[PDB]
Parts: structure tokens; C-alpha cells; sequence
RNA sequence: UUUGGCACCUCGAUGUCGGCUCAUCGCAUCCUGGGGCUGUAGUCGGUCCCAAGGGUUGGGCUGUUCGCCCAUUAAAGCGGUACGCGAGCUGGGUUCAGAACGUCGUGAGACAGUUCGGUCCCUAUCCGUCGUGGGCGUAGGAAAUUUGAGAGGAGCUGUCCUUAGUACGAGAGGACCGGGAUGGACAUACCUCUGGUGUACCAGUUGUCGUGCCAACGGCAUAGCUGGGUAGCUAUGUGUGGACGGGAUAAGUGCUGAAAGCAUCUAAGCAUGAAGCCCCCCUCAAGAUGAGAUUUCCCAACUUCGGUUAUAAGAUCCCUCAAAGAUGAUGAGGUUAAUAGGUUCGAGGUGGAAGCAUGGUGACAUGUGGAGCUGACGAAUACUAAUCGAUCGAAGACUUAAU
RNA sequence: UAAGGAACUCGGCAAAAUGACCCCGUAACUUCGGGAGAAGGGGUGCUCUUUAGGGUUAACGCCCAGAAGAGCCGCAGUGAA
């Protein structure tokens, strides 16, 4: 085979356990921090920007506010580093990427869920 | 893909043009490449109109320019109507092709490696 | 940018020795057709 | 991307409220930096009073830059703005009073006091 | 030691141990099979000849070359073998483990080796000086007229001529390139490929010709 | 490598300082190393010597040649080359014609004392250089793989820790010391990742013309504008690299000698030691006219197998193409065929098609429906075309010794 | 065109950015004329309501609005020039 053998390698390392969402949606992301010490757990909570082309490569972002500051991750979806996934929400969009929020701060960053 | 050395908007129009006269023809002397590249195109209008469906008539009317042959015994029609109606039908059994073509000699003019084009 | 000197005809010569024009190929027509080059429409006495 | 003649904002409490860049040490011919680095740079915007003034000459460190990094986990990290904050020759800071968030990157530059002063550390 | 040759499809990312991410390259190394064995009082060298992938065999009216000729047939027969595509040959290894007919597998490596990667350029074209080589360019405003070009080509009527090795313009393109110390990520043996910590040289469904680093 | 002196070539033209781009050679060496020295305990500074292989910032202020300063850096060298290079760039300054000021001049004008402004031509013939082909030749012909005579390229530093705060030390400073971890810069290979690009992908949206009106489409408006974006090309994005290790070594430093009856870092030994030389690794390389070496395949039927028809191994013409590519060369294929296209599917991307139906006074919304579309990508399918066919293509020379 | 934003340069040359209309506010200095479009702010899409007009008015109607509200949609409403 010259089209189906990557896929039949990386099926091995890929995850299945996690669901489906798109943009619009409000997350929760439970993720295996390892310190020097041990293996804590953390949680970001965030908003679904973008996800790109399947297999491996399929790898996403979110956003979120600390302080007034706006903040960005952006994680591979098979990686072994995340505990665990919540799809705390979901929203009304028209896009696939959402790259027109880097911008807004507030009301004008509302979402409606659904 | 290629480009005729020619802009864009003047290019698609061209095609179009161009396979509209030989839907009137089915068949037409011209150069190598244009022939080369509107192949594939009516050959995509030809698996629109094997369908028959309202959206692919739509979807044809952009490409298809607004003509009439005037057929036999003082009859009329587009080259839509003729689509729908006469040539699909035609190659309704076949899975690809539908074309062909004939190599010929340059012109006068230039070394144009020019080609008669028909149908398949 | 100009020349210097002047051109040699030897020297000429020389450079344009591969200034020529090869040929065509110039089959019979065993398929169907007269003398005429391969696998082609009728150009001159062929068929095919 | 962080060069020189860039402007950056703080997040102490030391009294500047804006600066910008002169340098980026390391070794020669070195033309940028992210964040984990030292710098110098002096300020343009003070605030009135606290301990450092306009037109003064200061060492500093990065934080969170726009053009943020990615790790060996293959995960990605950016703010919407960059920032800095000023040192004291120890990788000891001056205000203390740190306001907004601050990465995970710096725990290996020895600025965990500053991690521990901080908010939310990412 | 421990040559193979292969072709190169694409590249992924692997989540190795710790998490940790690896973008990787892989590799069809397939019917690899020895042809001729080499020796220093029959041919000077100690070595050996190694084709990597079989052909169809002798035909009539072959104007390609997926079919082969008689005496590539006659070399494909001396060892019980069929017609190869790609020979290469090997001097790194010990001959006096191999033996010709063998079918050198993939499963020959493991994952965590030092290997040399050889193989070529995808080549571009025809490029401009600043492409070729990292020449860094002029102006573009305050009144100029040299964007792209270089200037200088050499020194003054003194020695009035120009040197070689000037990096004037040229042709960007394949050529050979050996890379180091790479090393490996596991060894498939059902597809029978290999994933390699990198990239590679050349484009797709190319040519590698992997072995053995020492250092 | 200054100021000059001589006026030999050049005034039927040797036509411009700086700076930009790009260099390349020296060493009378800035970092780098090594030693010896120190008023050096190690470091300090300093002194000498060995050493040129490489490397040897970014800004502010004067056109200023220069120079000063702010930050750094391991250092931020001195020089040569028509005061390196303008048929490669600028012209900021000159020197041009306008003009002003100051001074001098009876004045016309001058100074330089400044000031503002003020036109930088050329289709590359030869050599040369970078790449690319064509021709022919290697005592039989072809295909493929190769040795490599030589040639080119590569050697930069910095850091945390372990040994070791140990030696030195008067502690401070702090080693040489092996490692890994390292980082920078630099050169490389690639687009999995991040991002850009994306002009035949998707959506939205204004004006305006036609399709009678309606919408729907289409045209034109920088691709009409905006958002996104596949393939590929990409870096600011990914991974690599540098180091050694051997000798031969040098300054040297240790050694042992004799002449100079002694001794005294070979004068005949022993050593060691430099980024020095070589090896060491990468690349190109039998036009290496000397033409190499191995393996396989072909072998005039006629026939001094000369020489024709032939012919074979083998090539070429032509044709579908692209992992290649200015061209041509390279490569993949040429019907016993998946080479391209189409068709089908898929991927991926975009974001919920139309038509129905419902809701809604309306704009609009919901479901039908991750819908509908989808260029380069992937598979499959011979539906289309690469079919007929032509051309070339050897006949193993002599000498001698073995045989 | 990321990110940085004149470090380029002799010199922000060039290129960039602004611009229409409506509203609000506009300093110093002045030969009182002006400066001044100073600056600096804000706003414009689409539907329904009229309450109410410019009335298009015969008059609510004709469109523009009296121009005030309520709603619909988009990243974006002198969406182009």
C-alpha cells in the first residue's frame, strides 16, 4: 500500500476516549502536569478557537481571560498529557476559526450557548 | 495547472465560450492546449447534465453562455435544453471519457500544434 | 558591451555548427494508409 | 518577535508603567529573545513616585509574549500582549505587587520567587 | 553496519515516552535482497551489492523501464532473485555475515540506533545568488537600482580575472547529502518501514540509503 | 602602510571620497589556544615566545576623512589589493551654471568663510567565472555497479552540574580536570508542528448592467471588498552538525650523552605538546587521452564475416507525463498498459445547499441535513489517448612471451 | 504578510495611515479679520411601529423621515470606488 500505510501506523498511538465538539463551545480540560516532585493535575478552562486536518494532526486551541489578559493554548488531541475533557458548553457560531476575538474584551466577546 | 499566458477573467470566459460553440458543433479545430483544458471542463458539464437535476441545471448556467441553436426544420433551442435533453442520454451508460482527439499539423502563421477536438 | 575585435569567419562557422534543423520521422502507414509517418492521421498517402 | 527598539509594558509594582528595549544579551550577534531571558531597557512612562523614574537604565526579564512558545510536549502557549518585569542583579525583583498572568517556562531560570509572588502561573 | 536501502513517504508526529512530541519520518525499506558480494583480490574492495526493489522481467516492444533487459536478468539469476530497480553497494558492513540471496530485513535495526542518512535534494531550479547561498540583499528604496543582483565578483586590475569558487548563480537541485546520527523510533515488520527522529533529504517516494553511524 | 621630492606612462580622457553588496591575502595576533615568565602563590595585570586556522557587535552624534558616546561581547585587531570593487548600487561632498552672508577688491570680481539648491550612458564580441548540453575516445560491442589520481569543503566559541570549592592559595579568587547537559552564531536537510502565501477552493457583502419585475445567476468595479484556506514554495517554523582521536610535530618543555675529558629540553635517542600539517569526516571525481575495475547480455546468415541485405544485446525517432526542468538534459510510462485525464470514492477544507415544511407581520429562524460544495491530494476503474510503425547498431588489429 | 515598529537612511524619499456626510466640541496667538476642517470625540446596515413630520402632502399616504422607539443579521453596516 502507498495511501493507507501512515494511518495504519499512527492508529497505534491515537486516542479514542474523547468526544466531539466544534467551535462555540465552552471546555474544561483536565492536564497532567508533571513538576520536578510529582505528577499534579491542572484544569484550564477555555473556548474552542480552531482544529485543523485529522490523525495525529488533529490539534485545536482554546482561549480564555486571566486578568484582562488574553490567553491562548493551543494542544494536540491523542497526547497523553490530558487527564480528561469536558464539553462544559457549546454555542451558536458561523465560522471555523474564531481568530475575530483576539480583539474584544466583555459583552462584546458574548457567546450564545447552543 | 496552466494559465495560456492569458489573465484569468479572460481565460474562464474563454473556456466557457469555447465549449458552448463546440456543444454547437461537437466538434472544432483549435490549438493544443486550450483543447487540453477544456476537456475536463465539459467533461464535468456532461456529468452534471447526465443528472437531469435542478440544481446541476443552475450550476450549468453559470458556465453555459445564453445561445440558440436554431435546429432542424426552423427548430430552436440553447445549449442548456440541447444538454439536458439530447447528449445525455448519449453517453448515459459511459464512466469517463466522452471526448477525444486529433492531433494535426502547425499552421501557417506560427508552429501552432493545432487539434481538432470532438466528441467520445 | 560592444565587440572589440571583429568576427572571424572560421570562428563564425564554428559557433553555428549546431545552428541546424534535425528532420521528422517519415513512417510507412502498415495499419492503414499510403507512406506516411507513424501511428497518424492521414498527412500525406496514409490512412491511420 | 522581540528586538530591540520594542515596546513593552510591565506588570510590577516598582514604578514604571511602560518601557522599551535597548538590547538583548547572551552571546554576540545575538538579535532576539522570548520569554525566560534577560534584557535592558529603559523606561519612557513612569509612574509618579515609586522607586524607578523615567530616563533610568534597568535590567529586566520576559514575560508572556505574543509570539509565544510551544514545549516538548508539542503544546502551544501566546498572550495578547507582551510584558516585562524589572530585577534587581539576583533575579530579585523591585515592585511586588505583580498583577496578571505569568508562564511555567521561568521555574528553570530560578524566578520561582517570582512565581510564587504571582497569580495564575501557565 | 547494518545498510538498507528504502524510499521515503511522508512525515507524522509521534507522542514518544514523557509525553514528548517527535515529528518523524518514514520509510518503505522492502525487498531488499543481496545480488553480488564483493572482494578485495576480485574486485579490489571488500563489499557487497544490494538491490532494494523488484521489477517486472524481460519482455519484448519495452520502451520503459519497469521491465528489464537480458543481462539485468542474467545479474537478477546468479542469485536466485528477480529483476531490481534501485543497486546500490556497501562497504561499512561485514561480509562475512551476509550472503548472497539473503532478504536483509527491516527488523535488522531497532529503535534507538545511530544511522547516516543518504540521500538526495528535491532541487528547485535555476536560482538567484541570495537563494543558492545566504547572500543578504540591498535596498529596495532611497533611490536604489541593486534589489536582488550581487555586486562584486572579485578584486581590481590587480589579478584581473575572476577566481573560482565565486557563488555566482546557478542550479539549486539535487545532490547527495549525508546526515548524521539520527536515530530510530520503532520497526514495523508488517508494512516493514521505519520511523526516523526528523526529516530526510529528497521528496516523496524518493531513495534512502540508510546505515550505520560509528560516532 | 604619512608628509613629501623626481616628472618616467597616461590630457585624439587611466573619469569621482565615502558608504552599500561582495570579497580575497598577509600577521607586525584583538578573542581563541599553548607554553615560559612576572615585581605570577592560582587569578591578577604585566613580559616573552609559539602560533593565522577561524572568528573578530548594534545604535546615537558630524557628508565630514576622522572621532566621541550608550549598550554588549570572548573579543568588538592592524593591514594589503587603481588610497580592494561605480561597463555592480547611491552621490550625502565636491564643481558646474541660481542665491545669500562675512571679508578683500575703485570695480569687473576674488576668498573659502560658510550657507540653501542643483542630470551619474552602454543590446556583453574575447578571456574569465557559475552552471548546463552536444561532439568524439579509451583494439569487440552494450547495461549496470564501482576503485579513486586527485579537487573542493569542513575545524567558532560560551555555559550549569559531577568529580572539586578540591589544588593553588594569604583566603578571596579558584583550577587545569572527564562527563553530560548545554546555549549562541554559522552552514545544512524538511514542511509533521506554529504561521504566511495562496489570482481555477468555500462562504459572506456593496454598487451597477442584462436576463420584462421578482429573486437566482453571471459580468465590471486592485482577485470589487472582507473572512477563512488545500497542494506546493516556505521561516521567524522543524531536526541535524561542529567535538575528537591519531600521529609527525613546533614554541617549547622534560630527559641522556659528548666534544668544550664537565655538564648541558639530540648534534645520533627518549618524550610531550597548538584550533598549526597530515590522518580524521562530507562532496565531485577514469577526457585520470594514463581513459581504470567487476558482473551480466549480444556475437555476419551470407561472410577477406570484408560488405550488403542484414542484423542481434542494445539505442533512438515519436507520444502520455513529472519526484525533474530556461532549453535541452533527468525520470516515470507508452494497450500484455493505470502514464495523464475523466468517472467513483475518500481525504481535507468550508460551514449548514436547494426544495420542502414550520414558525414568524416582517426582516429572519428551525428541521429536513457536519448538510451542500470541493483546483492541484489519495485509491480504484482502461471510459479517453499514449497502437500503426521507422532509423541506427559489432564482426575482437598487430608485436612478443607465455599459452 | 507573522511578530517588532524608523533600529534603515544624509535624510520616514517612497510606501503606509487619514479622508465622505451628520452630531458634539474646538486652545494658544492675533494686524480682530482670523487661527480652525484646529485639535478631539461620536455616529451611518436591514425590518416593524407612528407617535409626525420635510410634508410627497389632498394627508397619515409619496419618498425622504418629525426623527423617537422596538426588533433582525453579520467579524465588519459612507461595507465598493
Amino acid at each position: 500500500t502507498n495511501h493507507k500505510l501512515i494511518e495504519a501506523v499512527t492508529k497505534s498511538q491515537l486516542r479514542t476516549d474523547l468526544p466531539s465538539f466544534r467551535p462555540g463551545d465552552t471546555l474544561r480540560v483536565h492536564v497532567r502536569i508533571i513538576e520536578g516532585t510529582r505528577e499534579r493535575i491542572q484544569v484550564f478552562e477555555g473556548v474552542v478557537i480552531k482544529r485543523r486536518g485529522g490523525g495525529v494532526s488533529e490539534t485545536f486551541t482554546v482561549r480564555k481571560i486571566s486578568s484582562g489578559v488574553g490567553v491562548e493554548r493551543t494542544f494536540p488531541l491523542h497526547t497523553p498529557k490530558i487527564e480528561k475533557i469536558e464539553v462544559k458548553r457549546r454555542g451558536k457560531v458561523r465560522r471555523a476559526k474564531l481568530y475575530y476575538l483576539r480583539s474584544l474584551r466583555g459583552k462584546a466577546a458574548r457567546i450564545q450557548e447552543i | 495547472y496552466r494559465k495560456l499566458g492569458r489573465t484569468s477573467d479572460q481565460r474562464k470566459a474563454m473556456l466557457r465560450d469555447l465549449a458552448t460553440s463546440l456543444i454547437i458543433s461537437e466538434r472544432i479545430e483549435t490549438t493544443e492546449a486550450r483543447a487540453k483544458e477544456v476537456r475536463s471542463v465539459v467533461e464535468k458539464l456532461i456529468t452534471l447534465g447526465k443528472k437531469g437535476d435542478l440544481a446541476s441545471r443552475r450550476n450549468a448556467a453559470k458556465t453555459l453562455r445564453n445561445v440558440e441553436i436554431l435546429n432542424e426544420d426552423e427548430t430552436t433551442q440553447t445549449a442548456l435544453q440541447k444538454l439536458f435533453g439530447e447528449i445525455a442520454e448519449r453517453y448515459t451508460e459511459r464512466q469517463g471519457g466522452y471526448t477525444r482527439i486529433l492531433k494535426q499539423g502547425p499552421r501557417r502563421g506560427d508552429g501552432a500544434e493545432s487539434v481538432i477536438i470532438e466528441l467520445v | 558591451a560592444v565587440p572589440k575585435r571583429r568576427t572571424s569567419k572560421t570562428r563564425k562557422n564554428k559557433r553555428r555548427t549546431h545552428f541546424k534543423i534535425s528532420v521528422p520521422g517519415m513512417t510507412e502507414c502498415p495499419n492503414c494508409g499510403e507512406y506516411k509517418l507513424s501511428h497518424r492521421v492521414c498527412k500525406n498517402c496514409g490512412s491511420y | 518577535m522581540i528586538q530591540q527598539e520594542t515596546r513593552l509594558k510591565v506588570a510590577d509594582n516598582s514604578g514604571a508603567r511602560e518601557v522599551l528595549t535597548i538590547k538583548v544579551l547572551g552571546g554576540s550577534g545575538r538579535k532576539t529573545a522570548n520569554i525566560g531571558d534577560v534584557i535592558v531597557c529603559t523606561v519612557k512612562n513612569a509612574t509618579p513616585g515609586g522607586v524607578v523614574k523615567k530616563g533610568d537604565v534597568v535590567k529586566a526579564v520576559i514575560v508572556r509574549t505574543k509570539s509565544g512558545v510551544r514545549r516538548n510536549d508539542g503544546s502551544y502557549i501566546k498572550f495578547d500582549e507582551n510584558a516585562c518585569v524589572i530585577i534587581r542583579d539576583d533575579k530579585g525583583p523591585r515592585g511586588t505587587r505583580i498583577f496578571g498572568p505569568v508562564a511555567r517556562e521561568l521555574r528553570e531560570g530560578n524566578f520561582m520567587k517570582i512565581v510564587s509572588l504571582a497569580p495564575e502561573v501557565l | 553496519t547494518k545498510g538498507i536501502l528504502g524510499r521515503k513517504i511522508g512525515m507524522t508526529q509521534v507522542f514518544g515516552e514523557n509525553g514528548e512530541l517527535i515529528p518523524v519520518t518514514v520509510v518503505e525499506a522492502k525487498e531488499n535482497v543481496v545480488l553480488q558480494k564483493k572482494t578485495v583480490e576480485v574486485d579490489g574492495y571488500n563489499a557487497i551489492q544490494v538491490g532494494f526493489e523488484d521489477k517486472k522481467a524481460y519482455k519484448k516492444d519495452a520502451k520503459s523501464n519497469k521491465y528489464a533487459n537480458k543481462p539485468a536478468e542474467g545479474h537478477a539469476k546468479k542469485a536466485d532473485a528477480a529483476p531490481k530497480r534501485f543497486i546500490r553497494e556497501f562497504r561499512n558492513v561485514d561480509v562475512d555475515a551476509y550472503e548472497v540471496g539473503q532478504e536483509v530485513s527491516v527488523d535488522t535495526f531497532v529503535a534507538g540506533d545511530v544511522i547516516d542518512v543518504t540521500g538526495v535534494s528535491k532541487g528547485k531550479g535555476f536560482q538567484g545568488a541570495i537563494k543558492r547561498h545566504g547572500q543578504s540583499r540591498g535596498p529596495m528604496s532611497h533611490g536604489s537600482h541593486f534589489h536582488r543582483a550581487p555586486g562584486s565578483v572579485g578584486m581590481a586590475s590587480d589579478a584581473s580575472r575572476v577566481f573560482k569558487g565565486q557563488k555566482m548563480p546557478g542550479r539549486m537541485g539535487g545532490n547527495t547529502v549525508t546526515v548524521q546520527n539520527l536515530e530510530v523510533v520503532q520497526v514495523d515488520t508488517e508494512n516493514k518501514v521505519i520511523l526516523v527522529k526528523g526529516n530526510v533529504p529528497g521528496p516523496k517516494k524518493g531513495l534512502v540509503e540508510i546505515r550505520t553511524s560509528i560516532k
